[PDB]
């Protein structure tokens, strides 16, 4: 009989790769519907 | 309406005297808003 989960335990004296990091996956769809997030668009100084 | 995936608004707002009916003269229907909303539509309901 197993419990299926295993705890971490961080404590400051581990070592780097063993450890705590905090991490993100960044994940987008596209053209499936229309688009609605988007980088910034840079601008110029008006010119006449 | 709901065109292309968007859905838009256009409104508009005047003070009448004419006591059971829809009034005769002409206005403008300005645009009021759109949304990128991407769904199907087939009915819908009013709310009082
Ligand atoms: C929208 O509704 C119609 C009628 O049920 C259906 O034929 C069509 O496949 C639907 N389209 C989408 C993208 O939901």
């Amino acid at each position: 009989c197993y419990f299926p989960l295993q705890s971490y335990g961080f404590q400051p004296t581990y070592g780097v790769g063993y450890q705590p990091y905090r991490v993100v996956v960044l994940s987008f769809e596209l053209l499936h519907a229309p688009a609605t997030v988007c980088g910034p668009k840079k601008s110029t100084n008006l010119v006449k | 309406k709901n065109i292309d995936g968007y859905f838009k608004i256009y409104s508009k707002h005047t003070p009448i005297n004419l006591v059971r009916g829809l009034p005769q003269g002409f206005s403008a229907l300005e645009p009021l808003v759109d949304l990128p909303i991407g769904i199907n539509i087939t009915r819908f309901q009013t709310l009082h």
